[PDB]
């Protein structure tokens, strides 16, 4: 790799890193808004059993 | 390059498959939502004070609620592609940038008569009393059957001397989790087998069995479920637990579908 | 029963405010510091025009 | 996901919370001035008809 | 459902900020070196004239 | 009845705070991205004047 002027890895590392941050972000925020640890399965798919069982 | 290009449409179709899992398990909450509100009307349904009236008066709560049960199975769609209705079948999101590298999800039917959300009944001939007690030598019950696995079961319960028809029930429910015992007002013991537990008919045997005469299975679900009699939403009740459970093995395998995806979409970026 | 049955519902089901707020701070300053990143990469390009011709 | 302007989910998420919260703070409210728990059938038609049979 | 739906909406229809605007900047780069590099390859036909003598 | 009524009227008169002041933000990040984009294109013209002559 030297010098390039067409594409741009570390700004693509940077996109992929943002976008996890804003997953993890809007996660947080449905989290806190609904006050439930688990509003989707894939949060956790056996406690979600467990939770509407009880 | 034709590879990086095909990551992005992979990516792509990745999100869309992520997308339709979500919008079914959102419709899938709610279906649970309402199965929890119709086991709770069926479970006060169920006591002995109410009369006819109340009676009658939960069932056109419940029926509205199946209803609505089948309004949301066969409405629900993504872009006007139909996902509760039993309509979609397995279909292969293709995550990957050269072909066969697809997967394949499935989404079951969510209406309230498909045969997954209830299961077998069974209702004693022989009624009970008050007075009626467990006698010695005919105190033993034993149910026969095999569960969705196909392993042969045999459960023995050796229900309690002096026991009514209710404590029987009791010890039933107790002493087992594959089937749900419970009585009407007659006195006869109903006996709920859900079609997520068992497979095929259940065979009784033993003195007690041979007391109570348990008839042949009738094939219950959500759609013909009624509690205008104590039996009926004695029998609601495991019809929608049946249900609920069902429903919450869907929501957990499109859960896992959709960690699976997410995990495929940060590998494909990577 | 049922009140420990809300309890239990609660160790699983019910969200940490604390942790998640946490959470949520941790994820909007990794987000900005992304995003610092990024339009500082962006200019790679620059550089290399800016070079010569 | 991918930083936009003009779907906030997140904003969604929360829209449909708070009317959710909204919603049971009028009914505890409408509760807590009636000083019954049953002012419509909406909230339990069969102990309507047998309280109102009481 | 139409929380979901919108949610899957953006993922065709809306803009990644983050990736036009890296794009765009890749496309501007791309652009004034090519102009200047036109501007320089203007210059052969004066190299041309200066052939006689 | 007069209630009732009052409470059908919100649904359709009344405006959703949340959703509105969503919606101007939405529009406001939207005119200062144009506005942004707009100044930036009209650098076109004197990147073509600086090409040459």
């Amino acid at each position: 790799m030297a010098v390039n002027v067409n594409t741009n890895v570390a700004a693509m590392t940077a996109q992929r890193y943002l976008t996890g941050a804003t997953n993890a972000q809007q996660t947080s925020m449905e989290r806190l808004s609904s006050g439930f640890k688990i509003n989707s399965a894939k949060d956790d798919a056996a406690g979600l059993q467990i939770s509407n069982r009880l | 390059n034709v590879q990086s290009r095909g990551l992005d449409v992979a990516v792509r179709n990745a999100n869309d498959g992520i997308s339709i899992a979500q919008t079914a398990e959102g419709a899938m909450n709610e279906t649970t939502n309402i199965l929890q509100r119709m086991r709770d009307l069926s479970l006060q349904s169920a006591n002995g004070s109410n009369s006819k009236s109340e009676r009658v008066a939960i069932q056109e709560e419940i029926t509205a609620l199946n209803d609505e049960l089948n309004r949301i199975a066969e409405t629900t769609s993504f872009g006007g592609n139909k996902l509760l209705n039993g309509t979609f079948s397995t279909k292969s999101f293709q995550i990957g940038a050269d072909n066969g590298e697809a997967v394949m999800l499935t989404l079951k039917d969510m209406r309230s008569d498909n045969r997954m959300m209830g299961g077998t009944s069974y209702v004693a001939a022989e009624g009970k009393d008050k007075d009626w007690k467990v006698q010695a030598g005919a105190n033993d019950i034993t149910f026969t059957l095999k569960d969705i696995d196909g392993n042969d079961q045999t459960i023995t319960v050796n229900a309690k001397e002096g026991d009514d028809i209710e404590e029987v029930a009791t010890y039933i429910n107790g002493q087992t989790d594959m089937v749900k015992a419970s009585v009407n007002e007659k006195g006869q013991l109903q006996i709920f087998a859900g079609n997520n537990k068992v497979t095929g008919d259940v065979a009784f045997s033993g003195g007690l069995a041979g007391a109570l005469n348990m008839q042949a299975g009738t094939a219950e679900t959500v759609d013909t479920i009624d509690v205008t009699s104590v039996g009926g939403a004695q029998q609601s009740v495991a019809v929608i637990d049946s249900a609920l459970k069902y429903v919450d093995s869907h929501r957990a395998e499109l859960g896992a579908f959709q960690n699976r995806f997410n995990h495929a979409i940060s590998n494909l970026d990577n | 029963i049922n009140e420990n049955v809300n309890a239990s519902k609660s160790r699983i089901k019910d969200t940490d405010f604390a942790k998640e707020t946490t959470a949520l701070t941790k994820s909007q300053i990794l987000s900005q510091a992304s995003s610092s990143v990024l339009a500082q990469a962006k200019q790679a390009p620059n550089a290399a025009l800016s070079l010569l011709g």
